[PDB]
RNA sequence: AAAUUGAAGAGUUUGAUCAUGGCUCAGAUUGAACGCUGGCGGCAGGCCUAACACAUGCAAGUCGAACGGUAACAGGAAGAAGCUUGCUUCUUUGCUGACGAGUGGCGGACGGGUGAGUAAUGUCUGGGAAACUGCCUGAUGGAGGGGGAUAACUACUGGAAACGGUAGCUAAUACCGCAUAACGUCGCAAGACCAAAGAGGGGGACCUUCGGGCCUCUUGCCAUCGGAUGUGCCCAGAUGGGAUUAGCUAGUAGGUGGGGUAACGGCUCACCUAGGCGACGAUCCCUAGCUGGUCUGAGAGGAUGACCAGCCACACUGGAACUGAGACACGGUCCAGACUCCUACGGGAGGCAGCAGUGGGGAAUAUUGCACAAUGGGCGCAAGCCUGAUGCAGCCAUGCCGCGUGUAUGAAGAAGGCCUUCGGGUUGUAAAGUACUUUCAGCGGGGAGGAAGGGAGUAAAGUUAAUACCUUUGCUCAUUGACGUUACCCGCAGAAGAAGCACCGGCUAACUCCGUGCCAGCAGCCGCGGUAAUACGGAGGGUGCAAGCGUUAAUCGGAAUUACUG
């Protein structure tokens, strides 16, 4: 089904997870729908390390998407923080 | 084969390959029953083969043989066929 | 990737003093300036075109201590830049941490202030850089460790950067032995016997 | 991952003998009575499973040492499921190597023998391999069915023609037609194996009334032999209380252990007779792998420094790898044979001679041919590798954190050689890589090349030997090659003086032409004159030839001295003056007195007496005193002379100098004319001048 | 505000000149190779050739919360007693923790690989209608009543193996009717017809044949209408070379009717019409995966389709279908062909253009590595398991980038070498010496981040008959890292262990000596070498680069030398 995950671009040891919409059948760095936001674990403190674009992620839930363990876990952090 | 599960599918595929059969076999019997008191020239066998033959369609359209769209086609011909007679 | 000849063979091929030394001593009475190394030095040739832009590149490049990959690197910004490209090509330069740390004077050589921009010794705001070629922002802090605030190079290349001349767009201060860069410097605040058209020039064959 | 098979129920045993003595239907028997294999398959009819080889299966010998295990509980189940890795060697003089490197890790042995031709040329030297590595063996005389057996007769002459101390645990009950079965001496009872089934039934029976007699007088020859071992069994046989089985058989290992005694048995492998008895001695007798522990004395340093292994899991690791073969699949293949500690396929190790690293691909235990794999091998079992990049054989392998080194023995230094080339000859570096793979498995075979031939010459330890090099080279490797005579070197040198022969070059024809004239005197030289047999002087003075083409001439004997007006052969010992000449103003250079100076170096040669140098070689060959002058004869027949003989207690030693195109291929011969017990050694000595035949057969093969 | 600010020529025809005209070079660039040399690090890249053949290991399994069930080990009960009454040993009990084999469900149609074929059942761009769509979602509703088998299992038995053959027994969310039928199908119309499967958690009194019913919760099942996603289909335009390929096509082009597809359609068949395409290049031949892009060029153009991403096609070769929502299916089936392997000779088995790796080919392209820690994927309620995807590591100067191999002082301008019109000049502040520094490497210590979660206890809220069970939200507890001796930081030692390659006649930056004497040889072009060679070889010196330097190959540029710009 459609689904929210996150594609692992970046550099060796040094990652970032654009959080894009897709069918789950495709790659993970594949064929992709929509990116709806990009997610950094590797922040400087002082800059921004995530963020969601909560209104298109919500479309799709209503949709029937499905999001995954780290993406929910990030909308939970963004909603909770934020 | 060499996967576990791909032995399991092949005799799997045979067994439903046997049953399909057995029931496609006997519903295109059915359907050749109505096509032959069509051309034979009677409007009340074809009738009551046509009664015999609709539920036997729509269960094969309903657990999954054919699809929906298929077993109407073979209706709509076939009731098309006797108001020609 | 450093030059570790004779340096005055640079200066007397380039017929200028490329300040590849302190100076406590005069120029002249260490090496014959107007004479080229090598035995046919002293038989002054007629360049050509070519050759009096290659020699102007290879005399720039030898004053900055660069070499040839880093500065067509620095030739590609500076004309990716807007504005003039010779002009911004000398502020690439001059905004080297070692020609920084020479110009405000924590070197008396351009090449010892790589070696001491080369063995953490020189903070940038508060954090150790080890690279001479990092660029130096306007208004930023370079400032000495206090792990070799005690020694005897950093002093005495003091003395004689205040026996020359003070840069307009550079602070410094011998007391916390630190400084501030203030700007990038424009054409008329640097040396105006670099005929930096000429390298432009030489980069468009 | 625990111990299957406890160390001390492990036989590391092993045949050796002389050809067709019976080791490979042994092991065959073995294999079928311990349930290996489901049937008997003959070696002459190419079904022996031991011989899995090609040119094995159809020549019918055994080219290389095969190893398998199998698990033998006894005749009657006496203990446990003991493990045997047996191993097949082969007999034959060419493939010495072959026994020596699977002698280097043997734990135990067993002497197989002919009944009717007891100790043969081969089984001296098996012997004298064997008591290199003080491996303690046991003896097997085969073919008790054969015309004329006499099993007595061979317990005497292995004590005899091989100085050793044999005592019999069997005697057999008939000979080529009677014999049924054995009787046993620390039994006193005959086993009749059953004719019907392949001897798997073996009937416990009486012994006959004659075979009473003689059971009985060599019973006692039995126990003087146990009682020898301690003085408490010494004072046990005087003192008149018999003795328990359990001490014999505990006195008799005592003694094989330590190379004392040989324990002879009997029996009769094609009939499948006589196989169970012998496995049961090799249990009863042989040692296991707990019993002499392995002395490195090497500790890797650099400083030689003696260290040890016990055999034991909790050991350090430490193996020693005992042979190299070849595969098309996986490279090459290492045997190894662990002395101490476990490792495990994946687990890094130590070449400690070679001093690298070397991780296992994987571990398999070895079939005949045909590979278990498995997970990791213990302390006293065979097993190959696969994944070793630069293993030889006699390296050990250790764990690093405890770097060893063992003996390192030494090879037997190859005795004959040919010269060979493909057929087609496009196939040139595929046989040099070849050849060079197949040396890495062999280390008694060397590939080398002679720049001065520009030829490829492989050595080996016999015709067979390189026979079995060429075969296996055509069929695993694609590259078929025929072999010949090495070509011998030759030099050629000049008499009688001759003297002002002028050699003139002119080719003036208008615009730019080039001349040349020289007069020279070429005279033969003494070889102590100069280190090369080459002196020209500058006879010209005052002009004539001018100084700066003076050297030019000189240039132009040296390219004609590299190659022989005579044949090709390179000249030798000659002194050129040059006394007169002639020069042009304008045409005169360098190449032009080359060409002047080669006209009249020619010209001189033929004038002069050119002869061929042969080159001799010392040649020391050792052989038994019975059959010596036979060798001189030959000597004499491969036209050289002699400097001498000496007769040592071991055996005559003559010594000569034989020209190389007559040394070609004396290891076939001199093995023929003393039952193949001599050797020889070559060692280039002088040049010297060949007769008239050879000189003028060597002139018609190289001018056309 | 900023998003392109961009364009060099030289040599060579002649006695000399101008013009034309080819040839050659200076520049970028590369999946490069070779020669010499070679310190470290980061990032990236790495069979361009034989879609040549492949040993071995691994690459797709999961679910006991679908089912009959115990074969293995871990408990609980009868249980003789190992017995030392606690020392827990020997026999039954699927009694449960689970779980081999088996039925069943889902996934194996994804991920991964390759570019053989295909000049169009392809791709790109823009459109369209005649359709299907598992898992994921919204809404409306149903989930009643039965039956016959059969695997496993039991007994016999053929087989060397692969595998079976008989005769009986059994279960289900396997299978098959019947009941029900509409906003579904067919029929304008009355009418006719069509489905299902249960399983777990807990419980208060009831109630009971003692198994349970019963109530509540979760999940699954069926039907219809949708949504989303994926896919099929159609049209227009664009997408190589060849005219020394000019005519091609009879299911061909169209109509009628039947059949067929999920869907329109010559998709197929019967009949009828005789059309259809083509110099706007049909047909035929050769070549070729296409694109986003990449390289070059000032631009227009030219060249290209490595890595990454999208689509397509292929899976030993040829053909075919089955199962399935989806395949005509890389690690499924069937047949034929070639090849390989096994065999007891009677028979069997297999497809690395998955990851590694081997042989072969070649100028040349790497490890038979670690871990599922993270990101995904499959299955499962979940724990979890599987994942050669992936994350990493190993090898290679293959590329890019960064850094180092010291810094300051130092004239007796030391010695030696080279040149010398013998005065000297040069190597050359170079060296030595004096002082200072310790980056990188070496040694030792400290030490992030990639970790989100998940599991146990809790408290609250929702739920209901219930203060159980479940869901959600906060707290506490002990934990999850292959990389990894991680990045990074500190400290000890001493200049300490760290520079080569090409070139020097013009083009083109750099000149002399010696040797050679149209010889050896050099060379991209002009050309050089016959005795004073700045062109050959050595030396000194210098120049240009630099852990790289040159050569070769290849594309574009210069070439306005196919000129649309011009
Ligand atoms: N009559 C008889 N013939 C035997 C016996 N044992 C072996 N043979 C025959 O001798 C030949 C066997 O000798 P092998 O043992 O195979 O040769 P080998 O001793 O193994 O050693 P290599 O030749 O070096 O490989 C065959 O022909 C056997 O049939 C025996 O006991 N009795
Ligand atoms: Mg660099
Ligand atoms: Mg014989
Ligand atoms: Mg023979
Ligand atoms: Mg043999
Ligand atoms: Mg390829
Ligand atoms: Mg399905
Ligand atoms: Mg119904
Ligand atoms: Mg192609
Ligand atoms: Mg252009
Ligand atoms: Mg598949
Ligand atoms: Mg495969
Ligand atoms: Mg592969
Ligand atoms: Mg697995
Ligand atoms: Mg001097
Ligand atoms: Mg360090
Ligand atoms: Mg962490
Ligand atoms: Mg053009």
């Amino acid at each position: 089904m459609v689904t929210i995950r996150l594609a692992r671009h970046g550099a060796k040891k040094r990652p970032f997870y654009q959080v894009v919409v897709a069918d789950s059948r495709n790659a993970r760095n594949g064929r992709f729908i929509e990116r709806v936001g990009f997610f950094n674990p590797i922040a400087s403190e002082k800059e921004e390390g995530t963020r969601l674009d909560l209104d298109r992620i919500a479309h799709w839930v209503g949709q029937g998407a499905t999001i995954s363990d780290r993406v929910a876990a990030l909308i939970k952090e963004v909603n909770k923080a934020a | 084969a060499n996967i576990k599960s791909a032995k399991k599918r092949a005799i799997q595929s045979e067994k439903a390959r046997k049953h399909n059969a057995s029931r496609r076999s006997m519903m295109r019997t059915f359907i050749k029953k109505v096509y032959a008191a069509i051309e034979a020239g009677d409007k009340a066998a074809a009738q009551k083969a046509f009664n015999e033959m609709q539920p036997i369609v729509d269960r094969q359209a309903a657990k999954g043989l054919i699809h929906k769209n298929k077993a109407a086609r073979h209706k709509a011909n076939l009731t098309a066929q006797i108001n020609k007679l | 990737a450093r030059y570790l000849g004779p340096k005055l063979k640079l200066s007397r091929r380039e017929g200028t003093d490329l300040f590849l030394k302190s100076g406590v001593r005069a120029i002249d009475t260490k090496c014959k300036i107007e004479q080229a190394p090598g035995q046919h030095g002293a038989r002054k040739p007629r360049l050509s075109d070519y050759g009096v832009q290659l020699r102007e590149k290879q005399k720039v490049r030898r004053i900055y201590g660069v070499l040839e990959r880093q500065f067509r690197n620095y030739y590609k910004e500076a004309a990716r830049l807007k504005g003039n490209t010779g002009e911004n090509l000398l502020a690439l330069l001059e905004g080297r941490l070692d020609n920084v740390v020479y110009r405000m004077g924590f070197g008396a050589t351009r090449a010892e202030a790589r070696q001491l921009v080369s063995h953490k010794a020189i903070m940038v705001n508060g954090r150790v850089v080890n690279i001479a070629s990092y660029q130096v922002s306007p208004n930023d802090v370079v400032s000495i460790r206090e792990k070799a605030k005690k020694q005897s190079r950093v002093k005495a290349a003091l003395e004689l950067a205040e026996q020359r001349e003070k840069p307009t767009w550079l602070e410094v201060d011998a007391g916390k032995m630190e400084g501030t860069f203030k700007r990038k410097p424009e054409r008329s605040d640097l040396s105006a016997d670099i005929n930096e058209h000429l390298i432009v020039e030489l980069y468009s064959k | 991952s625990a111990r299957t098979t406890p160390i001390a129920r492990y036989r590391n045993i092993g045949i050796s003998a002389h050809i067709d003595a019976g080791k490979t239907t042994t092991t065959e028997r073995i294999l079928f009575y311990t349930g290996v294999n489901h049937k008997i398959g003959e070696v002459h009819d190419g079904a022996a499973t031991m011989d899995w080889m090609e040119q094995e299966q159809e020549r019918g010998i055994t080219i290389t040492s095969a190893a398998t295990t199998a698990f033998w509980s006894g005749m009657a189940k006496q203990y446990e499921p003991h493990r045997i890795n047996i191993i097949d060697t082969p007999g034959h003089v060419d493939f010495t190597i072959e026994v020596e490197r699977s002698m280097r890790v043997l734990d135990g042995a067993v002497m197989v023998y002919c009944a009717v031709g007891g100790v043969q040329p081969q089984s001296e030297t098996v012997w004298r391999q064997a008591n290199k590595y003080k491996v303690p063996r046991i003896a097997f005389v085969n073919k008790m069915d054969r015309m004329g057996a006499n099993f007595l007769k061979v317990v005497n002459q292995i004590k005899t023609r091989l100085g050793a101390n044999p005592v019999p645990l069997q005697l057999a009950i008939g000979a080529e037609e009677h014999f049924t079965g054995v009787v046993d001496l620390v039994k006193m009872k005959a086993i009749n194996w059953n004719d019907a089934d392949q001897g798997v039934t073996f009937e416990y029976e009486d012994i006959p009334a004659d075979m009473v007699e003689l059971a009985n007088e060599w019973h006692q020859n039995l126990i003087e032999s146990a009682a020898e071992a301690s003085e408490e069994l010494m004072e046990k046989y005087l003192g008149g209380e018999e003795l328990t089985e359990a001490e014999i058989k505990g006195a008799l290992r005592q003694r094989v252990l330590n190379n004392e005694i040989i324990l002879v048995t009997c029996g009769s492998a094609f009939k499948n007779k006589g196989v169970q008895a012998m496995l049961d001695a090799v249990i009863d007798y042989l040692p296991s792998p707990v019993d002499v522990p392995a002395i490195n004395g090497i500790l890797d340093d650099g400083k030689d420094t003696p260290a040890e292994r016990h055999a034991s899991d909790d050991e350090p690791f430490s193996a020693l790898a005992f042979k190299i073969a070849t595969d098309p699949f996986v490279g090459n293949l290492t045997f190894f044979r662990v002395y101490s500690g476990v490792v495990n396929s994946g687990d890094t190790v130590l070449n400690s001679v070679k001093a690298a690293r070397e991780r296992f691909g994987r571990i398999v235990q070895m079939h005949a041919n045909k590979r278990e794999e498995i997970k990791e091998v213990r302390a006293g079992d065979i097993a190959a590798a696969i994944g070793l990049k630069d293993v030889t054989t006699g390296d050990t392998l250790c764990d690093p954190d405890a770097p060893i080194i063992l003996e390192r023995m030494e090879f037997p230094e190859p005795v004959i050689s040919i010269a060979v080339e493909p057929k087609t000859k496009a196939d040139q570096e595929k046989m040099g890589l070849a050849l060079g793979r197949l040396a890495k498995e062999d280390p008694s075979f060397r590939v080398w090349t002679d720049e001065e031939s520009n030829q490829t010459i492989i050595a080996g330890m016999g015709e067979l030997h390189l026979d079995i090099i060429v075969d296996r080279m055509k069929r695993e490797f694609n590259v078929e090659a025929n072999v010949g005579k090495p070509q011998v070197a030759y030099r050629e040198t000049i008499r009688q003086k001759v003297t002002d022969v002028e050699g003139k070059h002119a080719k003036q024809s208008g615009g730019r032409g080039q001349y040349g004239h020289v007069v020279i005197d070429m005279y033969p030289l003494e070889p102590g004159s100069n280190p090369k047999g080459y002196e020209f002087i500058n006879d010209i003075k005052g002009g004539v030839i001018p100084g700066e083409y003076i050297p030019a001439v000189d240039k132009g004997i040296q390219e004609q001295l590299k190659a022989g007006p005579l044949a090709g052969y390179p000249v030798v010992d000659m002194g050129i003056r040059l006394h007169f000449g002639s020069y042009h103003d304008v045409d005169s250079s360098e190449l032009a007195f080359k060409l002047a100076a080669s006209i009249a170096f020619k010209e001189g040669f033929k004038k002069a007496k050119p002869v061929l140098l042969e080159p001799i070689m010392k040649v020391e060959v050792e052989t038994p005193e019975e059959n010596t002058g036979d060798v001189i004869g030959d000597l004499s027949r491969r036209r050289g002379m002699l400097k001498g003989q000496e007769s040592e207690v071991t055996g005559v030693k003559i010594h000569a100098e034989v020209p190389l195109s007559e040394m070609f291929g004396y290891a076939t011969q001199l093995r023929s004319l003393t039952k193949g017990r001599a050797s020889y050694t070559m060692e280039f000595l002088k040049y010297d001048e060949a007769p008239s035949n050879v000189a003028q057969a060597v002139i018609e093969a190289r001018g056309k």
